[PDB]
């Protein structure tokens, strides 16, 4: 009533702006945000290969399901500053390669590069921004690190380890490795997988595990947990 | 034999450079202003309302004319703000979802919003087609761009997370002048009024004063303890203001080239995202990340007010030319004015 | 940016006719199209408008009920139904597009017209009709209105318009202080209260033909006489 | 009688109770702006159900009992029964909305993620579900009433409108309890089914075993409390048409009257319990 | 490693160059900024007074 003409088609075109925006957000809302992380020679490829600047996008569907990566191992900067630009994302796609046992960096150090993976898992996972976020932790390299540990002993990453070398025992002394770094059991949980390279089971499990998710999230909304 | 000859030529030198800015100190400011009245409890209260974002905000900046202002939000869109009337004038749809800068040029034309993408996109608000269309794309960084600042319509600084700034023409999209004196990530950077200077901020917890004609650093600051997320010129251009995680804000000036102020609490333990000065530089209004916001006496370095209409962690500050209204983003993506 | 019109000629009383309008080159959906038509002697009418989003029509108070104004968005042409046409419906009807927003200018851009053959409210008067100045002095085009047009918010929505000889309307300045893109220093005005004045300085061979004014206060728009300038 | 006085107090003493449970639900929705999901304003729809039908339909209902007869001139009674009826079968089909929702979570998982967190969906449902309850129940006891015109004392009758009958009651009863009943029920024993495969696949293919024996417990127990009073009540006023006042004790009926109270005055802790916002607000 | 020794070398060039700059006293400074803040605290700002009849916030 106080405004004059020019003014009242201002608001409409502000209503119809803050439409847009909403239904944008509604629409965004229906996507499944997944962080893809990952330390140096991880084997990222295998997922990436199967699914289909500084950060990298992947946007991909499956089952009727919108999912979208973002890699961020072009990063070379401090963590700390774009970390929490993730935060709320579903779940952290993480790669380890299993050759690595055996390996050292590209400078000659102490450091293996099998327990440089463990550094990056630990950060991440006791990080305040994620504690509730899950992990889906893929073992890349399933085919060469059996061969591998038949003519060299595991004792050069890990010492301690005593027992059978063989290829199952082997894989499961790292896969407790990774998965006891995880302090909150309570809150997260890690979801360990090996990456099949014929197969296409990497897609079905990253659906298994966004649905576990999710699930175990809408009950948390909703008064059952 | 040589490397230990060279650290000891440097040492010596910062030495000599510690007792030249020692020596040359009279007074400090709080007994230069200790006769000062104080500004006493200040009280500001919630004028105008902004609904528009759908997801977290961390940059805002205000135009030249005191009623449109830009901001930048993670759902990727870009949105012109009318302070008067609550209303929207443009909606720019964003390429890459992430942003955490946002200018306004100083004519009212031009906006560009960085990210991670190492990309900073020049829009052009005014257009024969009506609708908002990318004028040019910078990506000779190598890092994410956390800073942007325009000095006039084809020259805009821009600082990235890499140690490298940048001055940039648009109509060429080339480099024109790199800054190659940082040790770590910038994070903000202030333009002086001339629009010849320019301070920048980095994680090394140093400051360093910039020259945008002959690219080279003039002096260097070390107050702070924590990496400089915030940095803010004095309206005059004498001085700058800056702020870290170590939950401390401090005041350096450029002709004593020594920290002349600290701004700090013992309840204070969050860190600091913004900072912005008044129309007179007599109050000083800071983000923190304990969801609330202070008021900062600059003379006094005493609180004059404590803001709390947000209720998530304040990314960003602004203030208009004018005085006449002071604007304040957070995570919560709801926009507030405060006078 | 390219407004082309279609579709009029010669009707019989108590038909109808449909004019189109082949809008490109801009966004259809963010302009507000607005309808004016020009007498053959001399004068500008409003006839319609409608906003962005097929909302806020309006129609003129001579033309109420047998007109229908309607644009079609994905085709980006505008439409225009006519029924009941009189004897008083012989003018030219030229497109004109609109934006509102701060530091916007409506009625930027003016379609070249189609012609068309039949067989309260704010009044524009001037009584100053032709101006015998000679290239390469000033001049000086005043016109009055009913009430002030000055609003709460502290603008003053009058327009002006300049339609060369053979040529579509083109807006010099708007808003009644502010000038539009590809206008020339030389045409400026000022004018507070009820009385408006528009001085043009350095007097070109181009800046010639008919002067109109227009109101933006209120709905219905309404033009005035208009001073034609001679050479 | 003897400890009537007695009785008297401890029943004001749950009217204050309830609604000062109720309140405490409203506080914290006002004072904590993150209570905005869907489920949340259902919560709180409840809570203003229940609040509701205590404050208004108790403390009139108390005089009744406390002179042993109707302690107003006819009619005023009337909008207690409507408002009663009204509140307690906004109550009941609040509950199953919420069950709904409950087993829609689980079964539409990705879809109900967005969905929530937008209110007009909310609001439209709430309300529909309101009028509904109230074009059901009121109008029809409002307008019988005028129909027959039976009234056998001013002060004694007015208990309810057509209490004495079969057809009716044994038809209202399955919309109130009985449908309400199955549908939570199966709601539950769905949810529980999804949640186990769903754990067993991935042991197969604890913590969580915990928390399938407190969600497994929660369900069994907000059935149980639900129909551990209402089907008294449903089932008592059944019998009553069989057997006209023979069959009546002593206070039995009286007591399941309130038995029906009993539940919305343990309702607002149990069922509206809001998932961890609640927790939060709550300090 | 002549990397080391060439981005010692241009520290040190950059070090003697900050070092030629001319200091003020912070006391002059100081007055500077409070003549500044005085001068311009009358009418120009909105904050530290607070007319009426001429703010937009309502
Ligand atoms: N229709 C439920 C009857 C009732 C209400 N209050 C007590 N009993």
């Amino acid at each position: 009533c106080t405004l004059s003409a020019e003014d009242k088609a201002a608001v409409e075109r502000s209503k119809m702006i803050d439409r847009n925006l909403r239904e944008d957000g509604e629409k965004a809302a229906r996507e499944v945000k997944l962080l893809l992380l990952g330390a140096g020679e991880s084997g990222k490829n295998t997922i990436v290969k199967q699914m289909k600047t500084g950060i990298v996008e992947t946007h991909f569907t499956f089952k009727d399901l919108h999912f979208k990566m973002f890699d961020v191992g072009a990063q070379r900067s401090e963590r700390k500053k774009w970390i929490h630009c993730f935060e709320g994302v579903t779940a952290i796609i993480f790669c380890v390669a299993l050759s690595d046992y055996d390996l050292v960096l590209a400078e000659d150090e102490e450091m293996n590069r099998m327990h440089a993976s463990m550094k990056l898992f630990d950060s991440i996972c006791n990080n305040k921004w994620f504690t509730d976020t899950s992990i889906i932790l893929f073992l890349n390299k399933k085919d060469l690190f059996e061969e591998k540990i038949k003519k060299s002993p595991l004792t050069i990453c890990y010492p301690e380890y005593a027992g059978s070398n063989t290829y199952e025992e082997a894989a499961a002394y790292i896969q407790c490795q990774f998965e006891d770094l995880n302090k909150r059991k309570d809150t997260k949980e890690i979801y360990t997988h090996f990456t099949c390279s014929t197969d296409t089971k990497n897609v079905q499990f990253v659906f298994d595990a966004v649905t576990d998710v999710i699930i175990k999230n809408n009950l948390k909304d909703c008064g059952l947990f | 034999s040589e490397l230990d000859q060279l650290r000891q030529e440097a040492e010596q030198l910062k030495n000599q450079i510690r007792d030249a800015r020692k020596a040359c100190a009279d007074a400090t400011l709080s007994q230069i202003t200790n006769n000062i009245d104080p500004v006493g409890r200040i009280q500001m209260r919630t004028r105008r309302t902004l609904r528009g974002h759908l997801a977290k905000i961390y940059a805002m900046h205000w135009g030249t004319d005191s009623r449109l202002l830009v901001s930048a939000s993670q759902d990727g869109k870009l949105i012109i703000w009318d302070s008067y009337t609550t209303n929207k004038v443009h909606a720019i749809p964003l390429r890459s979802s992430w942003v955490m800068t946002c200018a306004y040029a100083p004519s009212g034309n031009y906006v560009a919003c960085g990210g991670l993408d190492n990309i900073c996109s020049i829009y052009n608000l005014k257009t024969r087609e009506g609708n908002v269309r990318v004028s040019r794309e910078l990506a000779g960084h190598t890092g994410y761009l956390s800073c942007c600042r325009f000095l006039d319509d084809n020259q805009i600084v821009t600082s990235s997370g890499d140690t490298t700034c940048a001055l940039w023409d648009i109509e060429t999209g080339q480099q024109t002048t790199t800054f190659t004196g940082h040790t770590g990530d910038v994070m903000s950077l202030s333009l002086a009024p001339d629009t010849r200077l320019f301070v920048s901020g980095a994680c090394d917890a140093s400051a360093k004063l910039w020259d945008v004609r002959e690219g080279m650093c003039r002096q260097t600051f070390t107050g702070h303890e924590s990496d400089i997320n915030a940095i803010c010129f004095f309206p005059n251009g004498n001085a700058f203001a800056t702020g870290s995680d170590d939950a401390t804000c401090r005041l350096f000036d450029l002709r004593a080239d020594q920290e002349l102020m600290t701004y700090s609490h013992d309840n204070i333990i969050c860190g600091i995202t913004s900072v912005s000065f008044s129309k007179s530089g007599r109050l000083l209004l800071a983000g923190y990340d304990d969801f609330n916001c202070n008021v900062w006496d600059a003379l006094k370095a005493d609180r004059a007010g404590v803001l709390a209409g947000h209720d998530n962690r304040v990314s960003c500050l602004g203030v208009t030319d004018d005085g006449m209204a002071v604007a304040t983003g957070s995570w919560d993506s709801f926009l507030k004015i405060w006078n | 940016v390219q407004l082309v019109e279609s579709g009029g000629g010669l009707v019989q009383p108590g038909g109808s006719r449909k004019l189109s309008c082949s809008a490109s080159g801009f966004a259809f959906s963010s302009f507000g199209m607005h309808w004016v038509r020009q007498a053959p002697e001399k004068g500008l009418e409003w006839v319609a408008y409608i906003s962005s989003g097929s909302g806020t029509i309006y129609y003129a108070d001579t033309v109420k009920g047998r007109f229908t104004i309607s644009r079609d968005d994905p085709k980006n042409t505008l439409f225009l139904q006519m029924t009941s046409l009189r004897s008083e419906d012989t003018a030219m009807y030229y497109c004109v597009r609109s934006i509102y927003y701060y530091g916007s200018s409506p009625f930027d851009f003016w379609g070249q017209g189609t012609t068309l053959t039949v067989s309260s409210d704010i009044v524009m008067t001037q009584a100053t009709s032709s101006v015998p100045v000679t290239p390469g002095e000033s001049v000086s085009i005043s016109c009055r209105s009913s009430k002030s047009l000055l609003h709460s918010n502290g603008n003053t929505y009058l327009y002006w318009f300049l339609q060369r000889p053979g040529q579509s309307p083109q807006l010099l300045i708007y808003r009644m202080s502010n000038l539009a893109s590809g206008v020339p220093d030389r045409f400026s005005g000022s004018g507070s209260g009820t009385a408006f004045t528009l001085t043009i300085s350095r007097l070109e061979a181009e800046d010639v033909g008919v002067y109109y004014c227009m109101q933006h206060l209120e709905y219905p728009l309404t033009f005035g006489a208009g001073t034609k300038l001679e050479l | 009688a003897a400890w009537t006085a007695v009785l008297a107090a401890l029943m004001a003493l749950l009217i204050v109770a309830t609604v000062l449970g109720n309140a405490l639900v409203m506080l914290a929705f006002v004072a904590d702006s993150s209570l905005r999901t869907q489920n949340n304003f259902f919560l709180l729809n409840l809570a203003i159900s229940d609040f509701l039908v205590g404050a208004f339909c108790i403390p009139l209902y108390v005089p009744y009992v406390l002179t042993g007869r109707w302690t107003f001139g006819r009619g005023l009674c009337k909008l207690w029964l409507v408002v009663d009826y009204l509140l307690c079968t906004s109550s009941a089909f609040n509950i199953v909305l919420i069950s709904y929702d409950r087993f829609l979570s689980v079964t539409r998982a990705v879809s109900y993620r967005a969905q929530n967190g937008d209110t007009r969906r909310a609001v439209r449902k709430m309300l529909l579900v309101w009028v509904l309850a109230f074009l059901l129940y009121g109008p029809a006891i409002l307008s019988w009433e005028y129909l027959s015109g039976g009234s056998s004392i001013p002060e004694g009758h007015c208990y309810a409108e057509f209490f004495y009958n079969w057809y009716f009651l044994i038809t209202a009863s399955t919309l109130e309890f009985f449908t309400p009943f199955l549908s939570v029920t199966f709601f539950n024993l769905s949810i529980y089914l999804n949640i186990q495969r769903r754990t067993r696949l991935r042991l197969d293919g604890r913590f969580r075993l915990s928390r399938d024996r407190k969600v497994a417990k929660s369900l069994a127990v907000i059935v149980s409390i639900f129909g551990l009073c209402w089907a008294p009540y449903t089932l008592l006023m059944i019998i009553r048409a069989a057997c006209h006042g023979h069959c009546v004790p002593d206070y039995w009926y009286e007591t399941s009257f309130w038995l029906l109270w009993a539940n919305s005055a343990v309702n607002p802790v149990l069922y509206p319990l809001c998932h961890h916002s609640f927790r939060r607000a709550f300090t | 490693n002549t990397a080391s020794i060439a981005q010692a070398r241009k520290l040190v060039e950059q070090l003697k160059m900050e070092a030629n700059i001319d200091r003020i006293k912070v006391s002059k400074a100081a007055a500077d900024l409070m003549a500044y803040c005085e001068a311009h605290a009358k009418e120009d700002p909105l904050l530290t007074p607070v007319p009426a009849s001429e703010n937009p916030f309502r």
